[PDB]
RNA sequence: ACGGAAGGGCACCACCAGGAGUGGAGCCUGCGGCUUAAUUUGGAAACUCACCAGGUCCAGACACAAUAAGGAUUGACAGAUUGAGAGCUCUUUCUUGAUUUUGUGGGUGGUGGUGCAUGGCCGUAGUUGGUGGAGUGAUUUGUCUGCU
């Protein structure tokens, strides 16, 4: 909540898409040099920006209660398929797929479909094209939280946001996909670092809500390029991970501040914060830099705008000085792409 | 030569603790399930 | 002046464990080298020991080949405060200190907020240069804070109204504020006749179990009593304890004569 | 090597015998902490001051475009404003001789880091290595029991 006016929250212990295109290119550009460097407006106050993240000292031992009172989920968050272990899934599911396999295979069948008679229209006969009919599992139609594997493609080399939608052909579905980009880390909490653009070539997970395959298939994600050659231009491929509720990905954002005068205590502040009000908030939580220190700013002036800080080591210069600041990030649902 | 049942992880002998993913292959010719190690990095998202 | 606030917060995962390492096999191996942390990966120990070398929580003996620690009276004071922490207290220090000879008082915040009192236990405050390390400061303040901790829990379980003793671990003694003021300072007060009243029979009280508490002079209890300063007693099987009763007695008996204008 | 055994000595930064004391009262000062715009930092009213609050003023090598000898620009004795022998500016107009100016591109400077790169300067009775002899070798005798 908004309980706490200090303490954020720690448990201390055609040419204008174009456009677009070069803004996209710049920001992965350079999101690459300083990722994840929020540059404040020192007009603007740092604390109606910053009111819903949570400072940790790291996101790999720390532990979140999964969900919150959030309300930037999707309410239909409830509405999804819980799972345990998906191995100890998907086998189960296969062994009542045999034992219950009324059609044998390679025999002939007459196939009875509820359909309705809008869909007609788009009917061909199976001569010039394949109308083929693939089945499906038991909970393969409804929808929780998956994770994909995406990798680039081969040729491509344009910048790829976060939550620009993606078709992904998953098996013999596809969907329209506006994912979340995390790097792959083996982290005990399963809490992982977003992404904001996605890397030049080291494999990373996509994770968005779709309704889930039982059998790992591999997936081609590209854009649809209408106006372009053939229909597609293709993005990356990858493959089905794994239904996971639990993947948590954590918005990193970074505060950047210049050290002053050393010696004293340590250092101050330039670039940091603007105002007092960003004591309070802030200095609970700890602070890194680039081989050097840890923790603890303490109050003076920001009537100008310098912090007399605190650390803990020894080398401090014409450096920089850094904080962080993290916020779940959540999945968009999903549609059909036809 | 066999098929990979599962892609696996180490907690390795001291004092190079890591996880080092190895995976599990079922040979053909004797139906035996020996573990397997994948050699240069990456290349576990070669193998399925 | 040995103690300190100031690096408690910035080791890491491993270091409180590591940290650890070197104190299960202290109590049998009192110089540990470096793999002897392993085992109970190659970026986890040092890095751990970069911290306890640098920060002193492990003292280091330089030398070509691996070299052999024994850790530091700094190093149990955090491993302390992590258990300490871990049972459940201590959420932060307090701003009023409380810096006494042997023991530090600190203000210190136990979950729910609770502003309470911590006794660090250790003789001669100042680091001393004339001490063998890893025992005087260590493992006889460390035995010795069991020594008067239990002492209090069995003296409050008494039922006489005292200070009780919230948490022990490793030379660190928690309790309650106890709010009230020493007859040391004592500034005003009208009613003596029961206090004094109680007073004396507060003695018997000590004197209950055939004691005689030799502390019972000025700069000891408040009015809440509040009695601090347990130690000193002396046995029945004590040979000389009926000196002390009068010692004891009339130096009170002294005091209000002066101050608050009493007399038995 | 072992904060390990034991044993020898030394010492008002130890004890004995005392002596004068502190700690108890008030106040001065120093440290921490607390508060504060800041209480610089581990014999302070200005200066010191490294801190805080506002305030003016300056920077800019050099390559290039343009402009500028039909002014680029320096300084200039009041008065206003500003806290001020601020031409910062201004109401202006004396003089300058390209020393430079607007814009682009574009670089030097650091008493910045290294005494942990090299010189030179300043202050301030026990160690050993040799030749032996012994041992393939680690090593050893030398560096030693007795008397004064």
């Amino acid at each position: 909540e908004y309980d706490g006016l200090t303490t954020a929250r720690y448990d201390d212990h055609p040419e204008e898409e174009e456009r677009q295109l070069r803004e996209f290119r710049d920001m992965e550009k350079e999101d690459r040099e300083f990722p994840d460097e929020i540059e404040l407006e020192p007009s603007e106050s740092a604390i109606e920006r910053l009111k819903r993240y949570r400072g940790l000292k790291n996101l790999y031992n720390c532990d979140w209660q999964v969900d919150e009172k959030d309300p930037s989920s999707p309410a239909e968050w409830k509405r999804l398929l819980r799972i345990g272990n998906y191995k100890n899934t998907k086998n189960r599911i296969i062994k009542e797929t045999k034992n219950e396999a009324q059609a044998i295979a390679g025999d002939r069948i007459r196939m009875f479909i509820r359909f309705p008679k809008f869909l007609l229209e788009k009917i061909q006969d199976p001569k010039q094209l394949l109308f083929a009919v693939y089945g499906l599992l038991l909970h393969e139609h409804k929808n929780a939280v998956v994770n994909f594997s995406l990798q680039r493609w081969e040729q491509y080399d344009k910048p790829v946001p976060s939550q620009e939608p993606i078709v992904v052909q998953y098996g013999v579905r596809r969907y329209t996909i506006q994912p979340l980009f995390s790097q792959g880390s083996n982290s005990p909490n399963n809490v992982h670092k977003y992404e904001r653009f996605l890397h030049p070539d080291t494999v990373s997970v996509a994770t968005c809500i779709a309704p889930v395959d039982f059998t790992q298939s591999p997936a081609i994600f590209f854009k649809p390029s209408p106006t372009d050659a053939k229909n597609i231009e293709l993005i990356g491929h990858g493959t089905f991970l794994n239904a996971d509720h639990s993947r948590i990905l954590a918005k990193r954002a970074i505060l950047t501040g210049h050290p002053f005068r050393f010696h004293k205590t340590v250092v101050t502040v330039r670039y940091m914060f603007f105002r007092p009000e960003d004591v309070e908030w802030f200095k609970s939580i700890p602070l890194f830099t680039k081989s050097g220190r840890s923790g603890f700013i303490k109050e003076s002036l920001g009537t100008h705008g310098y912090f007399k800080a605190t650390f803990d080591g020894k080398l401090s210069a014409q450096d920089v000085v850094a904080m962080s600041l993290y916020k779940r990030m959540w999945p968009m649902p999903s549609l059909p792409w036809n | 030569k066999g098929i990979v049942l599962e892609k696996l992880g180490i907690e390795s002998k001291q004092p190079n603790s890591a996880i080092r993913k190895c995976v599990r292959v079922q040979l053909i010719k004797n139906g035996k399930k020996v573990t397997a190690f994948v050699p240069n990095d990456g290349c576990l998202n070669f193998v399925d | 002046m040995k103690l300190d606030t100031s690096h408690m917060r910035y080791l890491t995962t491993d270091d409180f464990r590591v940290l650890q390492a070197v104190e299960q096999g202290s109590r049998s191996h009192e110089v540990v080298p470096t793999p002897l942390i392993h085992q109970i990966s190659q970026s986890g120990t040092n890095r751990a020991i970069s911290d306890l070398a640098k920060l002193s929580l492990i003292s280091k003996m330089r030398n070509v080949k691996y070299d052999g620690y024994r850790l530091t009276y700094n190093g149990i004071d955090y491993l302390a405060l992590k258990t300490m922490l871990n049972r459940d207290t201590v959420y932060s220090v307090g701003n009023t200190i409380g810096v006494g000879k042997e023991s530090d008082i600190y203000k210190v915040s136990d979950k729910n907020g609770n502003p309470r009192v911590m006794k660090i236990h250790r003789l001669g405050r100042t680091y001393l240069k004339k001490s063998n390390q890893g025992a005087n400061w260590m493992h006889l303040s460390r035995l010795a804070a069991n020594k008067e901790y239990q002492f209090m829990s069995m003296l409050y379980s008494k039922g006489f109204k005292v200070p009780e003793p919230f948490d022990n671990s490793r030379h660190i003694v928690v309790m309650e504020l106890i709010e009230g003021y020493p007859m040391r300072r004592l500034r005003k007060h009208k009613n003596i006749p029961k206090l004094y009243s109680d007073l004396m029979c507060f003695i018997v009280d000590l004197a209950n179990s055939g004691l005689i508490h030799c502390d019972f002079n000025e700069f000891n209890i408040m009015i809440k009593f509040v009695v601090i300063d347990f130690p000193q007693c002396i046995s029945i099987q004590h040979q000389d304890a009926d000196y002390y009763f009068q010692r004891d007695v009339d130096c009170i008996r002294r005091f209000f004569k002066k101050k608050l204008k009493y007399e038995p």
